[PDB]
């Protein structure tokens, strides 16, 4: 099976979200920039080359982090209580029909691990593409679904919060605009590029009951030590 | 080589003579000497050394 | 210095004047005699018995060991590990050799495969029939299948250790045990299980001692061929249940042993021996060792 | 040579309780040990009846037989820890004279010549090896030996004679006669029955 | 690139008229060119000119911010936070100055006034400057003040004796002499308060190399990364392996400390949060049947699922978001109460961004500082962490802390700049601190100009901190950065006192007396007989070997492109872990970064030992260590190697291969003279006598016989792939032996340090003697100073009669002769020299 | 081990009615078939097994540090072979450069 990346998926997922689709495109590239530049999509980085580019694992990692979350809700049931993310929405549900989602809920972990592994060794670039389309399709999937009537409402919710806590975990990677230094708790606030405060004891080299060659016990002048030569 | 006297320089908390010879002071029957002396049964030794010519003293008790 | 033989810098006056026990003894040593006076004159009795009693635990045995979830059925052809199926081979071989070692009826889901070490089965002179033997006689709640002992290089001896129903029913009450626990339990008291020897040493020799004896003609003489056996590890009541050792002249080498079983005043004298060989024979009067 | 031939062919089987390297080690250190003959060309190269060196081991003032075979004859064999040098470099090699897995006696501390003819530099580590251990163990008889001193006399000093020849603590019987006999060293005699 | 340079056959190579006394012109030239305390000259001015600018320029970087605590005022009530930021621009030292009458113009000052007077022998430090203050208001704009600092002196800065900034530098040998100084002495030393001292070399384990030890932990394995250069911060992380089954890795630098953390937690927060990915890591596939990988992934399985309690909440968590905030608020020692910042997105972003640039500034920065490098640490960080599981496994054995492979050994430049660093930071960058803290308090940040940020700059480092900055280096140098006060008992012991490399100061009984034997690795570095004989010192001092050096670090840019633009290494992005165990590729580090892999690890290392013989493309001071047991390449150029010089050894295997092949291909053939077509086996050096004339003829030295492919200097770790021939005459003995190729020929004497050559046929002496005259020698009376009477020196003895011994030796062409040549007799005279006396002649 | 196809997580192994089951943090349960019959295993001599050495056996011909001896190769006729002893029971193999090995593994 050929694959190609679609760029029509991403439009249409970002227009549902009311956000820009270079928001979407930059999932794991979003450190160290403003986030108005990238909700503009400015000074975005060029496609991987290497297949230990960080950018891969962080856009996996978020893929993951919905099939994860989806699957919480998919067997609700198994679970002794369920997670905090996916119980306030289920609560006004019955038993009978907790037990069920797990066959009305289709799954959309096809193939995704088997094809991503494959594509990061063999084109980095493509990876990165495939992988945030794939979070996209799966959007849809849980969005694009009508029947039975009982699971719409209950599915959307779900698909919009987790896309959105994906988007935003991404976003408070960026870099942060203007606050109040002082809510910490302390008065001093440093920074990663500070050496004011670094510890003294580590400008060594890191790291580090009776003494056999220690005379403790015996008691003999420090000066008269040449009766102890061997001779 | 050292030999210093019948008295001298004295440590100001236990009353004994000084260390070594660097502050004129007196040479130390150490540990070991009072285990020898007290195996060959010389007491009265003992309480000229230890005693005598150290630190000794007259305490009153009750 | 090395292990089990250690009497380098002072570590041997420690374990004396510290009065550290028997586990804490790096160079314990013992000196067994033949209770046979006529055995002891022989160097080839002598040997043999020395190389009787030598802990060769399971274990050292064993080259590697698999603990598999497994029932076995003669006839229903239950699941087994892919790596191991080869092994249903030689067990139809074992239930047509064997027609009164039937599986039991209450066999559990847990199998232990063993692959023997047929170099430490050459070298010590332990046959697969005399494992067998022993494994069996010390856990009745197994049932043990064995493959064909080959003297062709290539093909290992396989032990396979099946675990009785009644093996988690000696205590489950304590239900702070899964079954996972109670069966790798299991398998570190099937290969601790001693075999051809007794517990507590590790070697054993065979030396050359001197002693008195009066003759019929009331002349005490210097007897110099006899054979006694100086082992390595110290176990006064191992050798004491021995029909071949004289347990009236059990020399041990540990204080805290000869206390245990003989009492205070023959440890009295066993610290002045002790004391005395560390102090050679340039040594103090012996009224300072009392 | 002729053990290390043996090994090669797998001619080496050793007995119940040893390894094959532990039966080899030992089959080495016995074949490399000096033979009685030792001083038969020492002693023809010497005359007893003006020979400082020799009279003054003969005699006991100074000396013993293998230090003379040192001088003279060879050093032997380096045993630390009653066996031969171990290999610390990297594998099977002791020094980096000499290759890994070597078979020759040499590379494991024999030294062939003796002090009067010179050592060659790896003999001469092999003795510093041996060498450092005296200077070691002699440190170590001052401090621990004073460590096991000390403890000795605070558990034993509280033993008196009294005026019974028993030995007390304070009230205490210790010994009911000092030394079950009442006498003092110092007034033995060695005497035969 | 390939070799080109060819040298001629190795049979026209006439060496049969050779000595050994003619090899003791090879011990002159590689002492000649050594020099004896050459690297201690070398290692403070590198320190000068190179390590102290650098430390100041790159790693006292200041930004900090500072709560506005003043009263109530119209931007004061609106204004919260002020940040202070600064960096050092231009650092120099001078030589030594002293201020003559009062009020004067700063004239020199000579080491023998330094000593008489007992002033410090430092020169003056000059910084400059630029300092940046950020003042953060309510409303969310901020006000920015930056200001360039004039250069100004600090404080003063110790300086050796005869370094490039001695006054003993500019000096003629004849002025040296007539102004109080020793013209024969090197130097080496400190001047201080009067005294002289000595920074000792100090033993340390070799750093970028993975550690493992057992020791409740079951096993621990330590790896101290530095990203490159003696003067770079180093951190460290320690792998337990814990009873319980899990695995931690715990981080000790200037930012962690002791905060141990299960190990898929880091792979976690990089982004590559799957299990299956991060186990690939440490197995390198998972699909691979080996017997090896079901212990090491049974291991692995089992740590994932045991609960750790300071980290239980993002235990399962698979959010790394929440994993960095969670490690962020746990690690950040300004955050009092959480969730008071929750609220504010912004705080949480901070957080965050600080957390992401400290990791990737502290985890394995030798691997990279950025953050492109993530996935490049987490491979590594799997290898080491598999090593660790081989030796749990018992398939290797835990390191040997007593092996020179693993060890390295540090100069005064060095330890002056592990012992800078600590004092810089405390009585410079917090004085400066305080001083700017409290001008914002008395003053409105808008009111400041530029004149009062300059004056509070300097004001705050007042004498107070330059007595702070010198003395505490003073102290550092005399407190003892292992040093020692330079007791002259004679030129020897002088000399001894500068070759001299000191340990780390554990009771452990079998670790306290295994560090003090000799070691299989001392020969040719470390001298085998010199040690202390009496005391708790024995062995706990080590003596250089008379033709070993210490070298300095090379330039690792020219080597480490070269090597990623040979086609024959892959790229570390170009291989997969599953492309390495199934080809079996071998890893190649350089300084212990691994770079990339390589199918034929032997013919790597074959062919780049071949290039360095050239010395045109690869330094010859370059380590290239061949691990044949589990099929690495290393390379070496860091600082602190031990490396003497060896002769290299040739053959003609190639050509006796051939002859045995086509002998073979005769016999196959039915001819009966088969074994006419065989060669005989013909090993030699290419030192002919010749050039041992030629060395001492000065014409000949050691860089031009390392320029001519004669002799290569070979470190201990790269001494394990040489077979050496301990003489000339082994070598010669074995020139038609087939079964013993070696790969070098060493000088005998070569083994022994300086004080050690001094006894006399020391091979017939026992060797336990030559240990004693080690130490009686260096306490010999006799001209212990050429400048005596112009020192006032306590406890010091000069005798005035000197005389070289009838049988002298080498080491009396670098050190004078203490001692006369006395006339004894062996006898027994009276009873009087009984028990080691002697008697001795009135007259 | 058992990984789960949906978060590629280290599943949970329990026992239920005679039959191994993998239960994962996020609900997804499985059952292994044949491969995940194994609960534990140790291996004993693992410093002196021959996959211990193969890499050093392989590179033991080209390291110019092993113990040569003067015996012909059977494969090329070279007159020396290289000597190794590995083990605690001394094994001896002889090795070549073109690929011959004693014990004809
Ligand atoms: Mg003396
Ligand atoms: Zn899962
Ligand atoms: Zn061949």
């Amino acid at each position: 099976e050929p694959w190609t990346f679609d760029y029509g998926k991403i439009i249409k997922t970002a227009k549902i979200l009311d956000i820009s689709p270079a928001v979407i495109e930059a999932i794991g590239a979003m450190e160290g920039r403003s986030y108005a530049d990238i909700r503009e999509g400015q000074g975005a980085p060029p496609p991987p080359t290497s297949m230990d580019d960080p950018r891969l694992m962080a856009v996996d990692s978020a893929v993951r982090i919905f099939l994860y979350n989806y699957n919480c809700l998919r067997h609700v049931s198994t679970f002794n209580k369920p997670p905090i993310h996916v119980e306030r929405l289920v609560k006004h549900l019955s038993y009978e029909e907790k037990e069920d989602l797990e066959k009305v809920l289709p799954n959309v972990v096809n193939e995704y691990h088997t094809t991503f592994k494959h594509l990061r060794v063999t084109d980095p670039a493509s990876a990165l593409l495939y992988s945030i389309e794939f979070l996209c399709i799966s959007f849809l999937t849980l969005y694009e679904i009508k029947e039975p009537s009982w699971v719409v409402n209950i599915v959307r919710e779900f698909a919009l919060t987790e896309l959105n806590t994906i988007i935003q975990s991404e976003k408070l990677l960026s870099k942060p605009g203007a606050f109040n230094f002082m809510i910490f708790g302390e008065d001093f606030v440093c920074s990663g590029e500070d050496s004011s405060m670094d510890d003294i004891s580590a400008y060594s080299s890191p790291g580090l009951l009776d003494d056999p060659f220690s005379i403790e016990d015996v008691d003999i002048s420090l000066d008269v030590l040449d009766n102890l030569a061997p001779q | 080589r050292y030999a210093v006297a019948s008295y001298g320089p004295t440590d100001a908390l236990t009353g004994q003579p000084l260390d070594g010879k660097r502050s004129h002071g007196g040479l130390r029957l150490g540990e070991m000497e009072h285990w020898v002396l007290t195996a060959q049964g010389a007491m009265q030794t003992i309480i000229e050394k230890s005693h005598d010519d150290s630190d000794g003293c007259i305490s009153y008790i009750c | 210095v090395a292990g089990g033989t250690n009497k380098s810098g002072i570590v041997r006056p420690q374990e004396i004047f510290s009065a550290k026990p028997v586990e804490a003894e790096q160079s314990s040593e013992m000196l067994l005699r033949l209770k046979n006076p006529e055995v002891e004159t022989n160097k080839t009795y002598a040997q043999e018995i020395a190389n009787s009693i030598e802990l060769i635990t399971f274990e050292r045995l064993i080259l590697q060991w698999h603990l598999l979830y497994e029932t076995y059925s003669s006839t229903k052809k239950n699941v087994m590990y892919p790596d191991f199926a080869s092994d249903v081979e030689w067990m139809t071989d074992f239930l047509e050799n064997h027609p009164l070692l039937q599986p039991p009826e209450d066999i559990a889901n847990w199998c232990i495969r063993l692959e023997l070490n047929k170099t430490t089965m050459i070298l010590k002179s332990i046959s697969l029939e005399s494992i067998i033997n022993s494994l069996r006689a010390k856990h009745p709640n197994t049932y043990i299948m064995h493959s064909v002992e080959n003297t062709a290089s290539g093909i290992p001896i396989i032990i396979r250790i099946y675990l009785r129903e009644s093996a988690f029913r000696r205590s489950t009450n304590t239900r702070m045990a899964t079954d996972e626990k109670i069966a790798v339990n299991v398998v570190d008291k099937l290969l601790n299980s001693t075999i051809r020897g007794i517990p507590g040493i590790k070697n054993a020799n065979v030396v050359k001692l001197m002693r008195h004896r009066v003759d019929a003609q009331g002349k005490l003489v210097r007897l110099d061929n006899i054979y006694a056996i100086k082992t390595n590890g110290t176990n006064i009541f191992g050798a004491m249940l021995d029909d071949n050792i004289d347990p009236y002249t059990i020399v041990s080498s540990s204080i805290g042993d000869t206390m245990e079983l003989y009492g205070i005043e023959a440890a009295r004298q066993k610290i002045i021996s002790e004391i005395r060989t560390v102090m050679g024979d340039k040594g103090p009067n012996h009224r300072h060792l009392l | 040579e002729e053990i290390n031939n043996r090994l090669l062919h797998g001619d080496i089987m050793p007995p119940i309780g040893l390894t094959t390297h532990d039966f080899y080690e030992k089959l080495q250190l016995n074949a490399l040990k000096f033979p009685d003959r030792i001083l038969k060309p020492i002693m023809n190269s010497i005359n007893p009846e003006t020979n400082g060196l020799f009279q003054m081991v003969a005699t006991g003032a100074k000396g013993s037989n293998p230090n003379m075979i040192h001088i003279m004859a060879g050093i032997g064999q380096i045993e630390i820890n009653t066996q031969r040098i171990q290999p610390q470099f990297s594998f099977g090699r002791t020094l980096v004279y000499y290759p890994r897995f070597a078979l020759e006696a040499q590379a494991y501390g024999f030294i062939c010549n003796s002090y009067i003819a010179g050592l060659t530099s790896p003999e001469f580590i092999f003795g510093e090896m041996n060498g450092r251990f005296d200077l070691i163990n002699k440190a170590l008889s001052t401090s621990s030996t004073g460590y096991a001193n000390r403890k000795a006399i605070f558990g034993l000093q509280s033993c008196i004679v009294d005026y019974y020849r028993r030995v007390s603590i304070d009230t205490r019987l210790v010994q009911q006669l000092y030394g079950e006999d009442g006498l003092d060293a110092r007034q033995l005699e060695t005497v035969r029955f | 690139l390939r070799p080109q340079i060819t040298y001629g056959p190795i049979e026209t190579v006439d060496n049969e008229e050779l000595t050994e006394a003619d090899m003791l012109s090879f011990i002159s030239a590689a002492v000649n060119s050594t020099g004896l305390i050459g690297y201690n000259i070398k290692s403070f001015d590198d320190l000068m000119d190179n390590g102290i600018p650098q430390i100041v320029k790159q790693m006292f970087n200041v930004d900090i911010t500072y709560k506005d605590q003043r009263d109530h005022t119209e931007i004061d009530k609106l204004r919260e936070s002020v940040q202070i930021q600064f960096n050092f621009t231009d650092v120099n030292i001078e030589r030594p100055q002293h201020r003559n009458y009062s009020q004067g113009n700063k004239i020199n000052l000579l080491p023998n006034k330094a000593r008489l007077c007992g002033l410090s022998y430092s020169g003056p430090v000059n910084l400059a400057a630029e300092v940046i203050l950020t003042a953060h208001y309510s409303n969310g704009r901020q006000e920015v003040k930056r200001a360039s600092i004039p250069p100004f002196q600090v404080s003063t800065f110790p300086i050796m004796r005869g370094s490039n900034r001695c006054h003993t530098h500019h000096l003629s040998k004849t002025a040296k002499k007539e102004i109080g100084e020793d013209p024969n002495e090197p130097g080496g030393y400190f001047i201080a308060r009067g005294g002289e001292w000595v920074v000792d070399l100090l033993e340390n384990i070799r750093f970028n190399t993975l550690h493992i030890h057992y020791h409740n932990e079951i096993i621990r394995g330590e790896f101290i990364s530095q990203p490159g250069g003696a003067f770079e911060n180093s951190s460290q992380i320690i792998i337990r392996y814990m009873t319980t089954g899990a695995i931690t890795i715990e981080i000790n630098s200037t930012k962690f400390s002791k905060l141990r953390i299960p190990w898929y937690l880091i792979f976690r927060m990089f982004g590559m949060t799957g299990d299956d990915s991060i186990i690939e890591q440490v197995v390198f596939d998972l699909e691979s049947n080996s017997l090896v990988n079901t212990f090491m992934i049974e291991i692995l399985e089992k740590s994932i699922h045991v609960l750790d309690p300071i980290f239980q909440p993002v235990q399962h968590e698979l959010n790394r978001e929440k994993i960095i905030q969670f490690l962020s608020e746990k690690v950040s020692k300004f955050v009092s109460n959480p969730s008071a910042y929750k609220s504010d997105e912004n705080a949480v972003q901070y957080l965050n961004e600080r957390q992401l640039t400290i990791l990737d500034k502290i985890l394995l920065p030798h691997m990279g500082q950025t953050a492109d490098t993530r996935v490049r640490k987490l491979r590594f960080l799997g290898l080491l962490i598999h090593k660790i599981l081989l030796v749990i496994m018992n398939v290797f054995p835990p390191t040997d802390r007593d092996s020179y492979r693993t060890k390295r050994v540090h100069g005064s430049g060095v330890s002056l700049a592990k012992a800078f660093k600590a004092i810089f930071n405390t009585s410079v960058i917090a004085p400066i601190i305080n001083g700017f803290k409290e001008l914002l308090k008395q003053t409105a940040f808008e009111e400041l100009t530029q004149r009062n940020i300059i004056e509070a700059f300097s004001a705050a480092l007042s004498k107070n901190t330059a007595s702070d900055l010198n003395r505490s280096m003073e102290q550092s140098i005399i407190s003892g950065v292992s040093t020692q006060s330079l007791e002259r008992k004679n030129l020897l012991n002088t000399i001894s006192a500068l070759r001299t490399v000191n340990t780390h100061n554990s009771k452990q009984t079998e670790r306290a007396d295994m560090m003090r034997r000799v070691h299989a690795s001392y020969p040719g570095y470390i001298c085998v007989a010199q040690s202390a004989d009496t005391g708790e010192k024995v062995g706990m001092s080590k003596q250089l070997a008379i033709t070993a050096n210490v070298c300095t670090a090379g330039e690792v840019l020219s080597l480490k492109q070269r090597l990623l633009s040979d086609p024959a290494i892959q790229q570390l992005a170009d291989v997969s872990n599953k492309d390495i165990v199934r080809k079996g590729l071998a890893r190649v580090f350089i300084n212990g970064e691994w770079i990339g892999c390589c199918t034929n690890a032997f013919e790597l290392a074959q062919r780049y030992r071949m290039l360095r013989r050239e010395g045109k493309v690869v330094h010859p001071h370059t380590t290239i260590y061949w691990d044949s047991m589990v099929d690495e390449v290393e390379f070496w150029l860091d600082v602190g190697r031990l490396t003497r010089p060896l002769l290299i050894v040739d053959n003609n295997i190639e050509k006796y291969n051939q002859a045995c092949y086509k002998a073979a291909e005769a016999r196959k053939k039915g001819d009966k003279d088969w074994e006419k077509h065989k060669i005989p086996f013909i090993q030699n050096t290419r030192f002919t006598p010749q050039m041992a004339k030629d060395i001492l003829a000065g014409t000949l030295t050691l860089e031009d016989l390392v320029a001519q492919g004669i002799c290569e200097f070979i470190t201990p770790e790269e001494a394990e792939n040489c077979l050496v021939a301990f003489s000339i005459i082994e070598l010669r003995k074995h020139k038609h032996d087939v079964t013993r190729r070696f790969t070098h020929v060493d000088v005998p004497q070569a083994i022994l340090g300086l004080a050690a050559l001094v006894s006399p046929y020391a091979n017939c002496t026992q060797p336990a003697r030559v240990t004693y005259e080690t130490n009686q020698g260096r306490q010999t009376g006799g001209w212990y100073c050429f400048s005596w009477p112009y020192r006032v020196d306590m406890n010091r003895f000069f005798q005035f009669y000197n005389e070289m011994p009838l049988v002298k030796t080498i080491a009396h062409n670098y050190v004078i002769p203490n001692g006369l040549n006395t006339i004894v007799a062996y006898m027994i005279y009276g009873g009087y020299n009984q028990e080691d006396s002697v008697i001795v002649s009135q007259s | 081990m058992k990984i789960c196809k949906a978060c590629s997580s280290c599943m949970v192994r329990t026992y239920v009615d005679g039959n191994i089951i993998f239960r994962c943090s996020c609900g997804e349960s499985v059952q292994g078939d044949s491969q995940n019959l194994l609960v534990s295993s140790k291996v004993y001599h693992t410093g002196e097994m021959e996959d211990k050495y193969k890499i050093f056996i392989k590179n033991a011909p080209f390291d110019p540090t092993n113990c040569q001896i003067k015996k012909d190769c059977p494969n090329c006729h070279l007159d020396y072979l290289t000597q190794i002893c590995i083990g605690s029971q001394k094994i001896i193999i002889l090795v070549c450069r073109c690929g011959y090995m004693s014990n004809r593994g």
